[PDB]
RNA sequence: CAAAUAUUCAAAUGAGAACUUUGAAGGCCGAAGAGGAGAAAGGUUCCAUGUGAACGGCACUUGCACAUGGGUAAGCCGAUCCUAAGGGACGGGGUAACCCCGGCAGAUAGCGCACGCGCCCCGAAAGGGAAUCGGGUUAAGAUUUCCCGAGCCGGGAUGUGGCGGUUGACGGCGACGUUAGGAAGUCCGGAGACGCCGGCGGGGGCCUCGGGAAGAGUUAUCUUUUCUGCUUAACGGCCUGCCAACCCUGGAAACGGUUCAGCCGGAGGUAGGGUCCAGUGGCCGGAAGAGCACCGGGUGUCCGGUGCGCCCCCGGCGGCCCAUGAAAAUCCGGAGGACCGCCGUUCACGCCCGGUCGUACUCAUAACCGCAUCAGGUCUCCAAGGUGAACAGCCUCUGGCCAAUGGAACAAUGUAGGCAAGGGAAGUCGGCAAAACGGAUCCGUAACUUCGGGAAAAGGAUUGGCUCUGAGGACCGACUCAGAACUGGUACGGACAAGGGGAAUCCGACUGUUUAAUUAAAACAAAGCAUUGCGAUGGUCCUCGCGGAUGCUGACGCA
RNA sequence: GAAAGAUGGUGAACUAUGCCUGAGCGGGGCGAAGCCAGAGGCUCUGGUGGAGGCUCGAAGCGAUACUGACGUGCAAAU
């Protein structure tokens, strides 16, 4: 709701910024294995219940 | 008229058996009956609640019966308490 | 026909949260939150009201928000009791004196 | 808000210390003469053409005056 | 409307009671005839014993109308 | 089995009385010296109404005995009682309705009500609208008093407890028939959750000793012992007799 | 307080007023009006922001 | 890929247009909306720009997708403070320990000015409650946070002026009035602070009728016409003073006053004269400088009428209860008068300060839950014109929408909706389904009955349009109701809306309830009737234990 | 490869019931007490008034019948 707790908003910021594509040059590094960030989220799918 | 004999009893209707209407009757007439005041010397005493009795008028309050003012044994207990009190003395 | 909407977060109409219709300067119409409407004083002994202060909320009654004409009446137990109280008390108060005097001398 | 009176009583507010402006009204009616005090807007009408500039003359020389 | 048309017994769907309810009239017409009685016991056309006996015979349902009462009236002091 | 709806009450649970709109508890006041050796006199304030009980309660303003306070009080009140009256408690308090006195202080058929068990109880006995108690005899030996209480038993109590003079406000209230489960459903609405009873025999045996069959009957005497478990004794408990004389 | 004292010990200015928000990347954001006397675009000019 | 009536034309853009954008047209939602805003829940879906694929069950140039950035401002709105049902919990008690017990009273852990007094916390963004208004502003905010202007509240320091000293003010017969106008421990009252139902009255907003002026629409004919707008916030001062309540004079039967209803009066009416109370009332300030509408800076922002109208609030009566319908914080007043003099001052004006967290957006036939962009489910506020009894149905204005893959053709069988000569239940287990009835006015209405009903029983007649007529009022007006003439292809509650009736048997008294997702019933409940136990060292019941429910109870009670 | 048995834990966001505190329910029909007047000598007549776990019905709440549609549904109950 638009009424939040602090730690409720402080939760939410931080999931906003983990779900971000990987940057390009991490493909680039020597031993890398990583294709993409395989911890995306849409909000309206998989909810993050709280 | 209106009624041959319901009366105030004719709120309810063919409603819960002749014999229990008449019974009532008694009880509602006399729950919503004006009371004299011997204090005021008026016919004000309304029923506020079960055993509760105010005066419109000059505004007091008295305990008495469920449906009616004066209970028949309560004149009864007053006289006993009242011999006894003399007859102490 | 410029239907309204409420101004704050309160969705429920509640005691609390009585409205009133005004039209603005902008040609509109706006609610406006309205007080509660409050008793005034009242005397203990007669129940009646008590006359020379007006009907506010609590906090309205406050030193800081009135002036002190307002909040009182000058008499004894001005904005306790009313008129006919204080007289009936005062007349109490010295028959049954008096009686007190003669009790001791009978 | 609040309005005065008697055009002696708004002598004396406008040359209180808090007093900042007097911004001058002309109505097609009378002149307002309103200045700016520290909790209150005092304003006075003048219904009277000469009273209006006799009050302009008379203003307290340290006070700002502005025409609306 | 105001000259009468289109209300016939075709174009009422509601009762005489919902269309103007029998309360309301018998509210006209005591304010009606109250107010007429008041302004006869001002001016002292009545005294306060016919206003009273008016007053009684108004709420009494015995005139349904002001021409009625000032008739009645006029007939009661008829008497001598 | 399952538990029967009888051993649920004790739980508490949903069974817990209605309270939250009473005034108070109705008793004397506490017993201290003015009572115990002469009168005090209190005044009536109000007569007003408790929710779940039938008689009406009396608002009492005394002067405390020693404190510069005010001490009020309220107890069930006699028929007769009004605001802006005098009541007298105590040793020397005169016979009259309303006023509060030992049982010492009272004669051979004196009518009473709120009657203390023991000295300082401040009312256990005919306190239910229209009831009272009866002052049968007295015991200068032993200092105990008879009286006869509203079921017909009779009591000794010590001569020090203190009754009310008169009967409970409020007298005829049960002759008047209820006519509906609504007037049924508002009058427990303020006491308990209990008005609604589904009989024993309209249960399934899970349920109830008295339930199953393909008839509603209950199958099995419905008398029971006195030492019989909880969730066995139903029906009627230790009787005597049965049927109508 | 701290932000009023901060940045009159930071760039020798004055606030008015100072209103605060808590973004939704969870940082905190600062909304600081200069008093009149002091030019907002002047200190602007020094801190380099222009 | 078929529910929720529906699209069409021209242009633009683009590789590509039935689906994007603009304009025009035709339609729908119809203001208890498909409109405008909130509480839960979600968490960036909000705004801009851009577009490889995937996804948007057809398509897309397009987005609730994807990528990159941006966006939520408070002393006054909330949380926060208080308590509710309730929850936790010191000591103590129990318990192998986990843990279970709060009234069982334990030197209760402290409060004012040595002296005096002394009967924990959590729990509501719908309960209680310090204080804000109007106008403007963005791509996205502000339905009171930013800007302009104008106020208020709380707290803290400090003057200047006033006010009092018959130490602690005046006036009034009085109700009471005046911006000020002593005071400690102690004590007392009020406000906060309360149900449901029914009339009546008042205020605000809306609707509605008229006049004036401004602009727009129609204009073969008619239309002094149709449409739109013509505004005024918190806050401060003065006036007014409803309905009740109160005061003074006076003394009432030939009783009077009085409401829609009540009801009121020697415990003092009618009457005369006053006090107070509230207002969302009037005027002025705010404030025309704003906003709006026009004309090219300028003009204007005015005058009336009406009401069983609609929504909100208030007032004052009446009714109802074996039902009587929160508490606390907080604020005000009062009783008393210890103590005190150049010291008192609740007065005006003046000075300083005001923390933390929430704030975007959706709130639903796509932002929540139902595995989904699911015909389901999910708490609220506002709410126009016509017809009409009416928030019924049907049509329309504001606002919002044509999103539900499209094109061609009309086979069988379907699904949904109709009609059908003559007969009229012969059909079928069974009149299942359908049809018939239906509004209003007048007449008329049986058996039976617990005398209240049955009853809208049954059974008949009428209803349009037009031109008039009569009656019912206030200090010029509004609807209602009766009557008449004329007149139409006998049609007229012309759509919509809207009982089929009667004679009996069984069961259940009735109203209520129930097997969520095959049984709504004759089942359950119920009032009434009857029985049983119990006087507290008690009955009934819970608990491992300690202890607990009934019980804030006491036989008119509990079980 | 059971249907079961046991130990120790998690749920009253559905539903059941008690409690506290909020919110909500057009327009009509019938017409009980109380009250007024008239006539008669308490009765009859006309009004007034607005009761009721009364009635037709809008919102809401529910779910009788078609044993309708659907029955790899729009839906694990529409
Ligand atoms: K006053
Ligand atoms: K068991
Ligand atoms: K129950
Ligand atoms: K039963
Ligand atoms: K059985
Ligand atoms: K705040
Ligand atoms: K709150
Ligand atoms: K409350
Ligand atoms: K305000
Ligand atoms: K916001
Ligand atoms: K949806
Ligand atoms: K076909
Ligand atoms: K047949
Ligand atoms: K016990
Ligand atoms: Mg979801
Ligand atoms: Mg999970
Ligand atoms: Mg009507
Ligand atoms: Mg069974
Ligand atoms: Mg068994
Ligand atoms: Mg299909
Ligand atoms: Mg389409
Ligand atoms: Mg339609
Ligand atoms: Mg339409
Ligand atoms: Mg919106
Ligand atoms: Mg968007
Ligand atoms: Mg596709
Ligand atoms: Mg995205
Ligand atoms: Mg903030
Ligand atoms: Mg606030
Ligand atoms: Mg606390
Ligand atoms: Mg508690
Ligand atoms: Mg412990
Ligand atoms: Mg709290
Ligand atoms: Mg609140
Ligand atoms: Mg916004
Ligand atoms: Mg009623
Ligand atoms: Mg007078
Ligand atoms: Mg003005
Ligand atoms: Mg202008
Ligand atoms: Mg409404
Ligand atoms: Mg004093
Ligand atoms: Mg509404
Ligand atoms: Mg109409
Ligand atoms: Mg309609
Ligand atoms: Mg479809
Ligand atoms: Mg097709
Ligand atoms: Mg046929
Ligand atoms: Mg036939
Ligand atoms: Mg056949
Ligand atoms: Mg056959
Ligand atoms: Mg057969
Ligand atoms: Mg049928
Ligand atoms: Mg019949
Ligand atoms: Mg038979
Ligand atoms: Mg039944
Ligand atoms: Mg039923
Ligand atoms: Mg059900
Ligand atoms: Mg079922
Ligand atoms: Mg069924
Ligand atoms: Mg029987
Ligand atoms: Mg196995
Ligand atoms: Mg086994
Ligand atoms: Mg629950
Ligand atoms: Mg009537
Ligand atoms: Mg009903
Ligand atoms: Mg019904
Ligand atoms: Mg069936
Ligand atoms: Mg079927
Ligand atoms: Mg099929």
């Amino acid at each position: 709701p638009s009424h939040k707790t602090f730690r409720i908003k402080q939760k939410l910021a931080k999931k906003q910024r983990q779900n971000r594509p990987i940057p390009y040059w991490i493909r680039m590094r020597t031993d890398n294995t990583i294709r993409y960030n395989a911890k995306r989220r849409h909000w309206r799918r998989t909810k993050l219940g709280f | 008229k209106r009624t041959k004999k319901a009366g105030i009893v004719g709120k309810y209707g063919t409603r819960y058996g002749a014999s229990l209407r008449k019974q009532i009757k008694k009880m509602e007439v006399s729950q919503h009956s004006k009371y004299f005041c011997e204090f005021c010397g008026k016919f004000a005493v309304k029923r506020k609640a079960v055993g509760i009795w105010g005066c419109k008028d000059c505004g007091k309050v008295k305990a008495g019966g469920a449906y009616t003012m004066n209970t028949a044994s309560a004149v009864t207990v007053r006289s006993t308490i009242r011999r006894l009190r003399e007859q102490t003395e | 026909v410029q239907r309204l909407t409420y101004r704050k977060r309160h969705s429920y109409a509640t005691k609390s949260n009585q409205t009133r219709v005004v039209k603005t300067p902008g040609g509109k119409l706006v609610y406006q939150y309205t007080k509660k409407r409050a008793s005034g004083p009242k005397c203990p002994v007669t129940g009646k009201k008590i006359q020379g202060i007006p009907h506010l909320r609590p906090t309205e009654y406050k030193r800081s928000r009135l002036s002190r004409n307002r909040r009182t009446v000058n008499r004894p137990y001005g904005g306790v009791l009313s008129g006919p109280a204080v007289r009936e008390r005062i007349i109490r108060a010295f028959l049954v004196e008096e009686q007190k005097i003669v009790k001791k001398v009978l | 808000p609040k309005q005065i009176h008697e055009i002696k009583d708004f002598l004396l507010t406008a040359r209180r210390k808090d007093a900042r402006s007097v911004r001058i009204k002309r109505t097609k009616d009378a002149v307002k003469f309103k200045v700016r005090c520290s909790r209150y807007l005092y304003t006075l009408c003048v219904h009277d053409t000469d009273k209006a500039n006799k009050l302009k003359q008379s203003l307290p020389p340290g006070l700002n005056v502005q025409e609306v | 409307k105001q000259k009468g048309r289109h209300s016939g017994y075709g174009k009422r769907r509601g009762t005489r009671e919902a269309r103007l309810p029998t309360k309301i009239l018998w509210m006209r017409r005591m304010r009606v005839l109250r107010r007429l009685l008041r302004k006869y016991r001002e001016a002292k056309k009545i005294d306060k014993h016919m206003y009273h006996d008016m007053y009684l015979k108004v709420k009494g349902n015995m005139f349904k109308n002001k021409r009625v009462l000032m008739e009645s009236i006029h007939k009661s002091k008829a008497e001598k | 089995g399952r538990v029967i709806r009888a051993q649920r009450k004790g739980a508490g649970s949903v069974f817990k009385s209605h309270t939250h709109h009473r005034k108070g508890p109705a008793r004397f006041r506490s017993l201290d010296f003015g009572e115990r050796n002469g009168y005090l006199k209190g005044v009536v304030t109000d007569v007003i109404h408790d929710p779940g009980r039938g008689a009406p309660l009396a608002k009492v303003t005394f002067r405390h005995p020693f404190r510069y306070k005010h001490q009020k009080e309220l107890f069930v009140a006699a028929e007769g009682m009004y605001t802006g009256q005098f009541v007298y408690c105590g040793r020397r308090a005169t016979l009259s309705v309303g006023n509060v006195l030992p049982l010492r202080s009272v004669p051979e058929g004196g009518v009473i009500c709120n009657v203390e068990h023991h000295v300082g109880d401040r009312g256990v006995f005919a306190r239910a609208s229209g009831d009272y108690a009866i002052v049968i005899s007295h015991n200068p030996d032993n200092g105990t008093s008879r009286i006869k209480l509203p079921s017909g038993a009779k009591k000794i109590v010590p001569s020090s407890c203190r009754a009310m003079i008169g009967q409970v406000a409020g007298g005829g209230r049960t002759e008047k028939p209820m006519l509906k489960a609504g007037n049924a459903y508002h009058k427990y609405r303020v006491k308990r959750n209990s008005w609604p009873k589904v009989r024993g025999v309209a249960m399934n045996p899970v349920e109830h000793p008295h339930g199953g069959g393909n008839h509603q009957h209950i199958g099995h005497a419905s008398t029971v012992r006195r030492d019989a478990p909880p969730g066995q004794k139903v029906g009627l408990i230790a009787a005597r007799r049965t049927g109508r004389l | 307080k701290k932000i009023k004292a901060a940045v009159k010990k930071m760039y020798d200015i004055q606030a008015k007023k100072v209103n605060t928000l808590i973004r939704p990347d969870g940082k905190k954001k600062a909304y600081v009006k200069l008093t009149p006397d002091y030019d907002a675009l002047d200190v602007a000019n020094k801190i380099g922001i222009i």
